[PDB]
């Protein structure tokens, strides 16, 4: 593991879940 | 007799050394103070130059 | 990893498949699901949907459908009744780790930019420090520097608020700087072993082989990464690690890592024998234990051996001791290796030392 | 029986010496110069820096033109500079890396340099090509030459290690005068400005004047505690000065015939490798161990300023003829001209 | 005018001057020069004689690298002013009759101020305690004694690191490490780091005497190199 | 000048005592380390015995170790060589020597034939 890679890959993902969750917890609230 | 050559060239030549004419300290001193205050402004490095003057800038 | 963009394609992609598909209840689409045909008073149970990366795929969602074909409706409101519960069966308050480490390595590569700002200047400001020694150190100063400067850079663009341009830019310079750095610790660890292992080597020669190597090569595999990244998988910012892609530019480094720690061993063996071989044997006080762990201890800095501990790592889960040591580590003295460099070969150098002390003299009595 | 009377005898002639000397020590020179007023602090910066030397250049010499240079180093190179625009005129091969001096000829056609092979070799600028040839080599010396300084195109005095210098016809290439008084190694010369005299400082702490045409030593001086590296008479050729390795620099007169003043510092404990005047006399430059060049009111003993600048010790020193710059080697291979 | 002419010869000129003098830099740099000091007993004209291709200069080689060793022969006994200029050479090859016990604390004092010069105290000194052949005949005989000269000889075993050759007498043994260890108790005494002894034993009859220093300039090399790193 | 006048030794019966005394003068005595050399009657100088600026880095030659003792006094400006038990092997005449230069741990050609800081020397000669 090249560490400065592996936590730049970890912290993108991260992120990017964090946005879809956002988005689905509202959307599915809406669906209820 | 090896050192007889050496001591009758050495004692002769002290003796050629004590027969000179010697000046006292008072007149030899004063014989240097005018020739370095005769030549004062003849001296680049003692007094600086312009630098019009000066062949290193 | 799947993106909203992505996730919300998945979304369109669905309703248009129940657009095509549209006294029983009516199919419907409700924004999440394609709602089939409802038996009159019967419970209708639809699989929680694949397209929804974050659902549960073994779960079931419910809507009921009355004895008259109407879905039945919430108790004082319009809304249609939807048991969501399986589907859902975690986001909240997850990750501030990162932001933590973010804080662990700013400092450390704040203080190895700072003091190296400072080392170049010195080595450079002293035209009798003009060796070619320190013509390597001055390159090996400016890679630390940089890497710290790309990732400041990096974290200003990505993390923080056509277009993708802009910030892949950042991501390939990040990547490039990161390289440079881990190959003028080799150049630095390959002219060291030059120096000793090889009898009377050019010791003023070799010099545009090394500067082509610390700087170069780093530049070959980078673009060989983005070549293969830009064709296949031209997704995003190039932040998210593709299928193997991240093998293309970080086997090169993995490979520097290990070498350097075959070159430390090299010279070390030989400071052993070095130290035992002096005055025929008779100079040592076989406690030279005092002296032969001091160069050991100078060297680990110069070279890449804190590298060496997580080298062969796989990607783990960012929980977990494994990884939190792993960044708690790497972040911690890959930020400082510039810090300790810079005092090591620049401040308290004698060589560097005694220029100040002679300097001094020359800028006050004159 | 003889030899014992005669060394007491030898031993009675210099107690009238040393009563002869005192008889005219009627004030000192730090006595008659008390009312002189200072020089004052001399700010000298590097002009040049004269790059080009692969080892210690140890021996430098200007030419009488005031700009053309020569330099030795033991790397076996001698380079005739042209210190106005730094560039090299020429870079004389030498066949024995060891040279220990260097002189360029008054009229400017010859160069002659020797060291550890006891050789002065006399080197033509002026050739049919346009390359430099060895004119002559000079042997007959059983020591390191230490020195040798140019009388006109067809004379040169040299020093030795042998305790012994000599005065050369180089047409022919045999010594036509040798020079025998001195105890231990003959470290430096200084023709007279009218170069009828010369001195020697040798390793025997005394400083011999010398009668170029006669052949005999016409006076000898003491003083000196140790080893004398330097020498030089002053412009009026009336006096002269000597560094040291007991880190002091002593002015004589010939007429005294004693010592007149001394040149020390108590933060001074490292010898003098090279001494020199400003055109007036009124400065003594003098290098050191140390790595600086002090300068010395050579009328009040007031170091008045100092040449920092080198890296190693300063091999060899020189003002020019016209008194515009002084040039310092040093074992860091770097001249440097100072103004 | 030609005034321009006159210095485009001379920039000319410097340009043709320079490009020898870098050509000759990298010669120079190449070269091990190396100083041969010895006593006339010491017997330097045999290790001369073994190098294969006023101041006496003589050219080896070994594996490619050029030597050039200097025997200063010309000179008077008096030494303190010429041993100055060999302040830049690689190494001093010092040769000592081992077998002449009367002249060994003349050897020992020469050895002193070597080491201790203010101009040689970076200089590696490579120790080479010729005539072994001789020392072996000497110590056998009992004639002469070492005690008789070195009083410090009445209470000395063999050190323990010690490779004596197969069918030398341990009487052969002491005696050879003691006029060695005379040496090294000079060179332990001082120095601080900047410069190193090299001992070894060499017969007139032997031959890998070059190899010798070849190994022990490039260990000086070695030793050079990693002390600018601050690591010995 | 620098002198250095010697002074005793004579005519002694083998194992008897002497003091050897050499007076500097024209130098400061306290800036050199001061030597003493001899040279037996058919042979050449060889170094006996020498003694720091301060008096305390004294070392002797290995025949005399223990059998002479060497001393300085800077204020005198003198410096002493104590000989006791003599032997027929201690015949020479016994120079006071002085390191070229000052302020140096090296001394160099002390020993050598025409030596500028050396003394003319003292008979010490040993026998009935």
């Amino acid at each position: 593991a090249v560490s400065e890679h592996q936590l730049l890959h970890d912290k993108g993902k991260s992120i990017q879940d964090l946005r879809r969750r956002f988005f689905l917890h509202h959307l599915i609230a809406e669906i209820h | 007799t090896a050192s007889i050559a050496q001591a009758r060239k050495l004692v002769e030549q002290l003796k050629m050394e004590a027969n000179i004419d010697r000046i006292k300290v008072s007149k030899a001193a004063a014989d240097l103070m005018a020739y370095c205050e005769a030549h004062a402004k003849e001296d680049p490095l003692l007094t600086p130059v312009p630098a019009s003057e000066n062949p290193f800038r | 990893v799947m993106t909203k963009e992505e996730q919300i394609f998945l979304l369109h992609r669905a309703q248009a498949q129940c657009e095509k598909r549209l006294r029983p209840c009516l199919p419907e689409w409700d924004h999440i699901l394609c709602w089939p045909l409802g038996a009159p008073g019967e419970v209708v149970a639809v699989p929680c949907p694949d397209y929804i990366y974050d659902f549960n795929h073994k779960g079931h969602a419910y809507r009921r459908c009355d004895r008259n074909g109407s879905w039945e409706l919430v108790p004082g409101h319009n809304r249609t009744w939807a048991n969501y519960s399986e589907c859902v069966k975690n986001e909240t308050r997850e990750r501030e780790v990162f932001d933590r480490l973010g804080m662990i390595y700013t400092v450390g590569y704040s203080v190895s930019l700072a003091s190296l700002t400072v080392a170049v200047l010195i080595l450079a400001y002293f035209r009798r420090l003009h060796c070619t020694r320190n013509y390597i150190h001055m390159h090996l100063f400016l890679s630390f520097m940089l890497r710290a400067v790309s990732i400041f850079v990096k974290d200003a663009v990505l993390y923080s608020g056509a277009g993708y341009a802009g910030c892949r830019v950042a991501v390939t310079f990040f990547l490039y700087f990161l390289a440079t750095n881990y190959y003028w610790i080799l150049v630095e660890g390959l002219y060291l072993h030059s120096l000793i292992f090889m009898a009377f080597f050019s010791e003023k020669k070799y010099l545009w082989g090394f500067t082509v190597f610390g700087w170069g090569l780093p530049a070959v595999f980078v673009a060989v990464w983005v070549s293969v990244r830009a064709t296949l998988a031209n997704t995003g910012c190039w932040d998210l690690s593709s299928g193997n892609k991240k093998w293309i530019i970080q086997v090169p480094i993995l490979a520097s890592i290990v070498l350097n720690f075959i070159l430390f061993i090299n010279i070390v063996r030989v400071l052993a024998t070095k130290l035992r071989e002096t005055n025929a044997g008779r100079c040592d006080t076989r406690q030279q234990y005092r002296k032969l762990l001091k160069s050991t201890l100078v060297l680990m800095p110069l070279f890449g051996v804190h590298y060496i501990v997580f080298m062969a790592t796989p990607y783990t889960e960012v929980s977990g001791t494994l990884w939190q040591v792993q960044m708690h580590y790497e972040m911690l003295f890959n930020s400082f290796q510039g810090f300790f460099v810079a005092i090591i070969y620049c401040f308290c150098n004698g060589e560097v030392q005694a220029e100040i002390k002679k300097s001094w003299s020359r800028w006050t009595l004159a | 029986s003889e030899l014992d009377q005669l060394r007491q005898e030898a031993e009675q002639l210099k107690n009238q010496i040393r009563d002869a000397r005192k008889a005219c020590a009627d004030a000192t020179l730090s006595q008659i110069t008390n009312n002189i007023d200072p020089v004052g602090r001399i700010q000298m910066r590097t002009r040049r820096t004269l790059r080009g030397h692969l080892a210690k250049i140890y021996a430098m010499h200007w030419g009488t033109d005031s700009r053309l240079l020569v330099s030795a180093s033991q790397d076996g190179k001698l380079i005739i500079w042209d210190s106005y625009t730094t560039n090299k005129v020429h870079a004389i091969p030498l066949r024995s890396s060891w040279v220990m001096t260097c002189a360029y000829a008054p009229s400017g056609n010859y160069v002659a340099c020797g060291g550890l092979d006891n050789i002065c070799s006399i080197y033509n600028l002026k050739t049919r090509e346009g390359n430099v040839r060895v004119s002559r080599e000079l042997a007959g010396h059983t020591g390191y030459l230490s020195c040798c300084r140019f009388l006109d195109d067809n004379q040169i005095v040299t020093s030795s290690g042998d305790t012994t210098c000599a005065l050369w016809d180089i047409e022919t290439g045999q010594q036509t005068t040798t020079f025998t008084g001195h105890t231990g190694d003959v470290m430096s010369l200084s023709l007279a400005p009218d170069t009828r005299l010369f001195v020697s400082g040798a390793c025997d702490a005394s400083a011999k004047l010398w009668d170029v045409r006669e052949g005999m030593c016409r006076q000898t001086f003491t003083g000196h505690e140790s080893d004398i590296n330097a020498i030089c008479f002053f412009p009026n050729g009336n006096a002269f000065a000597t560094g040291s390795d007991d880190a002091t620099c002593r002015l004589f007169d010939l007429r005294a015939d004693q010592e007149l003043m001394t040149y020390s510092h108590d933060n001074i404990i490292c010898g003098i490798t090279s001494v020199s005047f400003s055109k007036s006399g009124r400065l003594l430059l003098a290098g050191y161990d140390d790595f600086n060049c002090n300068v010395w009111d050579a009328l009040k003993a007031d170091r008045a300023g100092v040449l920092a600048g080198h890296d190693n010790r300063v091999s060899c020193l020189g003002v020019t003829d016209d008194g515009m710059a002084v040039a310092t080697g040093s074992w860091d291979s770097f001249l440097k001209i100072w103004n | 005018e030609d005034q321009r002419n006159e210095e485009k010869a001379q920039r000319e000129a410097n340009k043709k001057i320079e490009k020898q003098l870098q050509k000759d830099k990298q010669v120079y740099r190449a070269t091990h020069r190396l100083l041969l000091l010895g006593a006339d007993n010491s017997g330097k004209s045999t290790i001369v004689k073994q190098m294969r291709i006023g101041i006496f200069e003589t050219k080896f080689q070994v594996d490619k690298v050029n030597f050039h060793m200097f025997d200063v022969g010309g000179q008077r006994d008096e030494r303190r002013k010429w041993i100055q200029c060999f302040n830049d050479v690689t190494a001093i090859i010092f040769v000592v009759d081992s077998s002449d016990y009367n002249r060994l604390q003349e050897a020992l004092n020469l050895f002193k101020s070597i080491w201790n010069n203010r101009w040689l105290r970076t200089i590696s000194v490579i120790l080479f305690l010729n005539k072994q052949d001789l020392l072996a005949e000497k110590v056998l005989a009992g004639k002469s004694k070492i005690e008789d000269y070195f009083p410090e000889f009445a209470r000395y075993t063999t050190p323990e690191d010690a490779t004596p050759e197969p069918g030398e007498d341990p009487r052969v043994t002491r005696a050879k490490y003691f006029i060695r260890d005379e040496f090294l108790r000079i060179s332990t005494a001082s120095g601080d780091g900047r410069h190193y002894c090299y001992p070894h034993f060499t017969c007139a009859v032997d031959t890998e005497n070059a190899r010798r220093i070849f190994n022990d300039c490039r260990d000086i090399i070695q030793r050079m190199h990693l002390r600018q790193y601050e690591l010995l | 000048q620098v002198q250095l006048q010697e002074s005793g030794g004579g005519l002694v019966q083998p194992g008897g005592s002497l003091r050897l005394s050499c007076a500097a003068s024209g130098f400061t005595f306290s800036n050199y380390k001061m030597n003493w050399v001899r040279q037996a009657p058919g042979k050449g100088l060889e170094w006996v015995s020498d003694i720091s600026q301060s008096g305390a880095s004294i070392s002797y030659t290995g025949s005399v170790k223990g059998r002479f003792t060497i001393s300085r006094d800077n204020a005198k400006n003198t410096l002493y060589l104590q000989m006791n038990s003599l032997k027929p092997e201690d015949t020479a005449v016994y120079y006071c020597a002085r390191c070229p230069a000052p302020f140096t741990r090296d001394c160099f050609d002390v020993t050598s034939t025409t030596y500028a800081y050396r003394g003319q020397g003292t008979q010490v000669t040993v026998s009935s």
